[PDB]
Formats: structure tokens, C-alpha cells, sequence
């Protein structure tokens, strides 16, 4: 019984990890990456001029 | 020495006097704990997945 | 001697050794099993918050 539990919370804690990671990778393709990439620069350039 | 080994045998078996303890009390409720948080851990993910 | 004879017939084990390895189990359990299973408690109350 013991076993059983702790090889069912795994597998939960697994699938829930495994979701997360693939919604990361549909939400940041090398394109957006790049864009992302151009917005921080100029936002760290504007944070350095003020 | 029959009812000496009797009464210990019986009051290690059966602590509150009336029910046979096959199972340790503190590992039953531990048990019972682990059952209801990995339900609600099941009910978290099924409404992610959702 | 047909008591001692019924004595010697169901002494494995014996009731010191039975009262002994029951004591012996139940410590296994508290120092073993029971923290075992509040590790996993925990565990899955921080795959709540993960949530």
C-alpha cells in the first residue's frame, strides 16, 4: 500500500511537469525568441538611459 | 504462567481492550492522510489537463 | 504432563520471542514507515502548490 501511493504520486507530479514544459515549448518558437531578444534590448537600453 | 502469557499476548493485541490491532494506528491515520492529499493532487491535475 | 506435552507442541514461537518480535515490528513501523509516508505528504502538498 505504501509503494502503490508513492509510485501514484510520481506518476501525477510526472505528467503535470511533462504539460508544463510543453506549453513552454508552443509558446517560444525562434522567431519569438528573437523578437523577445530585440524588446529586451531596447528596454535594458531604456532602463540604462534613465 | 498460562494466564500471565495470555494476558500479556491479549493486551499487546488488543490495546483499547475491545479491537483486534493488526495494524499500527499511527500508520493507519498516515495512511489515510496520504489517500486524501494525493486526491486532491489528482483533482489539481485533471483540472490543468482540462 | 499432557499439559506440558500441549505446552510444547505450540511453542513456535515461543511467547517471550512473539511478544518480543511484535515490540521489535511495531518500532520498525514508527522509525521506518511512518516518516516515510509524511515525506510523501509533503511532497505532495509542494505538487500542490506547483499546481
Amino acid at each position: 500500500n505504501a509503494e502503490y501511493l508513492e509510485a501514484k504520486s510520481n506518476a501525477l507530479f510526472l505528467k503535470l511537469r511533462m504539460e508544463e514544459l510543453q506549453v513552454l515549448t508552443d509558446c517560444y518558437t525562434p522567431e519569438k525568441v528573437l523578437v523577445h531578444r530585440q524588446i529586451r534590448d531596447t528596454l535594458e537600453a531604456g532602463v540604462k538611459k534613465e | 504462567k498460562l494466564d500471565s502469557h495470555l494476558k500479556e499476548l491479549r493486551d499487546f493485541m488488543y490495546p483499547e481492550g475491545n479491537t483486534l490491532m493488526l495494524t499500527t494506528p499511527e500508520l493507519s491515520g498516515e495512511f489515510h492522510q496520504l489517500g486524501s492529499q494525493l486526491e486532491k493532487l489528482n483533482h489539481i491535475t485533471v483540472e490543468i489537463l482540462g | 504432563s499432557k499439559t506440558q506435552r500441549a505446552l510444547q507442541k505450540n511453542t513456535n514461537p515461543d511467547t517471550d520471542a512473539l511478544l518480543k518480535s511484535l515490540s521489535d515490528h511495531y518500532s520498525l513501523e514508527l522509525d521506518e514507515m511512518v516518516p516515510k509516508m509524511q515525506r510523501l505528504i509533503q511532497q505532495c502538498e509542494k505538487h500542490q502548490e506547483y499546481g
